[PDB]
RNA sequence: ACCUCGGGAAAAGGAGUGGCUCUGACGGCGCCGGGUCAGAACUGGAACGGACGCGGGGAUCCCGACUGUUUACUAGAAAC
RNA sequence: GUGAAGACCGGGAAGGGGCGCCCGCCCGUCGAACGGGGAGCCGGCGGAGACUCCGGCAGGCGCGGCCCCCGCGGAGACGCCCGCCCCCCGGCGACGCGCACGGGGACCGCGGCGGGCGGCGCCCCGGCCCGCGAACGCCCCGCAGCCCCCGGACGCCUUGCGCGGAGAGGGGGGCCCGGGGGCGGACCGCGCGUCCCCGGCCGCCCCUGAAAAGCCGGGGGGCGCCGGCCGCGCGCCGUACC
């Protein structure tokens, strides 16, 4: 009648990295599986919006295709930000010519 | 006797500034060849909060003139500056809020803040919330500009000294009552161990010159000479006058 | 409605404490701090305070420096005008 | 552990890649529709559940003499 | 009526963002939206060679939403629309041969120093 | 009463409360799933928060506005 | 740099490396068995231990052999098995408190069926015990959120809100989701709570809630990788018990 359990971690102090999830094992016992803190996906350098297409896994265990977006400045800039950058650059050069002409 | 609180404070040690988690030293961009001739363009990446400062700070990113990267400056933010503003620091800079120009260039009557006491000091006067200095006059023969410090005192500073156009943001912060002792503890925790304050007439004879008797009284006059000794200067130092009055 | 008849509208929390003068002053500052202000870009009344001096428009996604309890302070409004008049005059 | 792609990839791995042992575990708990073939590789143990004993036989046919079978 | 065959534009969305592209046909306005057939430089020539010059050009022929392309003053007039068509490009194959032909057409121009504004990369400062 | 209009206030002061047998509500429909809120009869040495848990209240006067802090091992105060 | 010294104080001082060069102001192999970190699960075994043994099954990081070989798809948001070095720019590491509300997991309780009991003066299909499924690997879903494409409006919506000509609703999509299912590893239904995690908010502050190692994108230059498969390796110290 007791499903109380004991700590899996080196010390009992329950910090952010010391959280457990209880499941029943094949042998009918409650086991404490560790819950890893979810790493977070890259956020756009300009703006602050999470970059679409990249999973929230540590980048080392991801695979190169998964850790990249097929776009110029892909994991750095979101598409709206990139289109603003492209447009701003093109317009500046076009106004400069008008100043000369 | 015992060393008084003022004496114990100068060794730091518990009375040292709580400077952890403070963004950095807010300072005007360094004077450079491109500042001295022409203007450098920066973009305000962010406007954030300094732990012990009421006035908001601002991360402005300038291009690296020396090399190839981008350099980030921390500036006390004038009111009205926004993220994605273009701030120009230069001798040829337009008079818009945020821009840093030498005080000779700044016209008379202009509200300025983060003014340099001496050229290339990267910031000194008018750095607190709401505070500003005003350009009073320029002597173009002495290359000096009179400014009125927020105190009212008029200072003649070199025309070369730089200042950020505008009034520091955070204006009217002390208008709100602290209301509770708790709100005070939160403000001082971000600053230094100076609060709570025990009156010297509350302390025993050893601890303070005001000390203690059968009744809580200042004993001799609170006014102390300017040439007092370091543990004796405790009340009103060198008071020209005391008391509430008209004006 | 009008749950608080007097000007204890935001200061009902303080209850019977702190004195009338403090509560009256807090009414003005508190109402100003939690008010929505109009962003000079979004032009939408969505600016709210993040910290003392920092105001963000939720739609425009732009942060602007401001007064501790109001997006715009009276001294600042005057300074912007003085700087504009002096600027236009210099050019 | 994983499920091998039909006997398509299972027989391809059996032909060359590690196939240290195959186990024809029919009658897992005496249950029907139960021929489970468990290929041991270096990378993973793979299991294809096959509908009939005759279906299992076609995959057992062509099992290498070098490939080792065990039956449960 | 800005959108016309022979307009140089800057692609703004997709993998071809920031590239310069030329419209060879203005696809008729339809429920999908307004679209045009765009042929443009996916990759610029190359780097050092010998000294500065004493090396390949890649092109993309894809249909693209006009909203995703910013109009510019440049031209790059070529006959072009004889080979590039709606049945082609959509076709798997034929498009690859059409791309190959455009790649050669582009290299001839760059070697003969024609249409340099089109053949220079738009600098996107971060 | 008073009040700084937030309080005072659980002011003060009354009345009921069990068990049985029901009856409505409420989402739930292929009707299926709730356990609370009412209302009702019939009961019973004149019982029912039946143990347990769990403000006595009011009228003032003096201090200190308040929540806080303090003499570990005689002073928690009106002192700080 | 001081001081009679013991000692104390400290950036302004030709401060890093191979060959031809090149690049380069200037310290922590200090400090945390709770902070950050590349990766562990199940079943068993012993008189004394186990995330350590043993049996299975996996994950991490490197060293070699062999083979292969330098991008495509989309209207877009994305998708897809993918190079490395330098310099620049960025990201992840990385973060407060709260009332609610939602979603999972465990727990709990209720039936049913299957197995095992106990009592029985009368009743009892009314009592009790048991009915197990881990990391991991593929495939599929996953609210809210964030985007895309058409198009051009009083609507869409929450518990509370909030949202929309800077583009709502509607229609079709993309992404993330510490999760769920299916198979592999290897009993069936239902409900109310509790606890823990998580989400989208909303509130709050003269209070704004660490840093770095490491890892990974991006721009520009250089420049050839990349993978796959098969072996091997993983040293040091702590580990009884209270």
């Amino acid at each position: 009648a007791d499903c109380r359990v004991t700590c899996r971690f080196h010390s009992t102090y329950r910090t952010r990295s010391k959280i457990v999830r209880y499941k029943r094992t094949p042998g009918n016992r409650l086991t404490s599986l560790r819950v890893k803190k979810l790493p977070n996906a890259p956020h756009c350098a300009e703006t602050g919006k999470q970059i679409h297409g990249i999973p929230r896994v540590i980048p080392q265990h991801l695979t190169r295709q998964q850790r990249k977006v097929s776009r110029p400045y892909g994991g750095k800039l979101c598409g709206s930000a990139l289109r603003a950058h492209i447009l701003e650059s093109f317009l500046n050069e076009e106004n400069q010519a008008l100043r000369e002409i | 006797g015992r060393r008084i609180r003022v004496q114990r404070k100068g060794a730091g040690s518990v009375f040292r500034a709580h400077v952890a988690r403070r963004l950095g030293a807010a300072k005007l961009r360094a004077n450079d060849f491109a500042e001295r001739t022409g203007s450098v363009r920066g973009v305000v990446k962010a406007i954030l909060h300094d732990r012990g400062r009421g006035a908001p700070l601002a991360r402005v990113q300038f291009p690296n003139m020396r090399g190839e990267g981008r350099v980030n400056e921390l500036f006390i933010a004038p009111e009205g500056m926004y993220t994605g503003q273009e701030v120009f620091s230069g001798n040829k800079a337009t008079l818009h809020i945020g821009n840093i120009l030498p005080v000779g260039n700044i016209p008379e009557g202009t509200y300025v803040c983060n003014v340099e006491e001496k050229p290339m000091d990267r910031g000194c006067l008018a750095r607190a919330s709401g505070t500003y200095c005003l350009v009073v006059a320029h002597n173009m023969e002495t290359n000096k500009t009179r400014i009125r410090l927020p105190s009212g005192q008029k200072k003649l500073i070199s025309s070369k000294a730089r200042a950020m156009i505008g009034l520091v943001a955070g204006g009217g912060r002390t208008d709100k009552p602290l209301l509770k002792a708790g709100n005070a503890y939160h403000k001082y925790k971000a600053k230094r161990n100076c609060w709570p304050v025990v009156r010297g007439v509350a302390m025993n004879p050893v601890d303070h010159p005001h000390g203690g008797g059968n009744h809580q009284h200042i004993g001799v006059s609170s006014c102390v000479p300017r040439n007092a000794v370091p543990g004796q200067k405790v009340g009103l130092i060198a008071a020209r006058r005391t008391g509430c009055s008209g004006g | 409605m009008a749950k608080r008849t007097k000007k204890v509208g935001l200061t009902g929390k303080y209850g019977t404490r702190y004195g009338r003068a403090a509560r009256k002053q807090l009414l003005k500052i508190e109402t100003s701090q939690k008010a929505k202000y109009t962003c000079p870009f979004c032009a939408k009344d969505k600016v709210r305070r993040t910290a003392c001096g920092i105001w963000t428009c939720r739609s425009c996604s732009k942060t602007m420096a401001g007064g501790a309890y109001s997006l715009h302070t009276e001294p600042a409004n005057a300074a912007r005008a003085t700087i504009r008049r002096l600027r236009l005059a210099r050019e | 552990p994983n499920t091998i792609t039909e006997e398509n990839l299972m027989k391809m791995i059996a032909d060359g890649r590690g196939k240290k042992l195959v186990v024809k575990s029919c009658s897992k708990g005496r249950l029907q529709g139960k021929v489970k073939l468990k290929l041991r590789t270096a990378k993973y143990l793979y299991t294809l559940t096959v509908p009939n004993a005759d279906d299992a036989k076609s995959i057992v046919k062509g099992c290498k003499d070098k490939v080792e079978v065990q039956y449960v | 009526p800005i959108i016309k065959p022979g307009l140089v534009c800057i692609v703004l969305q997709g993998r071809h963002a920031g590239k310069k592209a030329v419209i060879v046909e203005a696809l008729p306005h339809n429920e999908r939206g307004s679209y045009a057939i765009v042929a443009g430089i996916a990759a610029l020539p190359r780097r050092i060679t010998n000294s500065m010059s004493d090396g390949r050009v890649r092109s993309f022929v894809k249909c693209m939403n006009v909203n995703h392309l910013m109009p510019t003053s440049c031209r790059l007039e070529n006959n072009y629309k004889d080979f590039i068509s709606t049945q082609t490009v959509a076709d798997v194959t034929k498009r690859r041969e059409i791309i190959e032909t455009v790649n050669k057409d582009f290299q001839r121009r760059i070697l003969e120093h024609r249409d340099t504004w089109f053949f220079t990369k738009l600098p996107i400062d971060a």
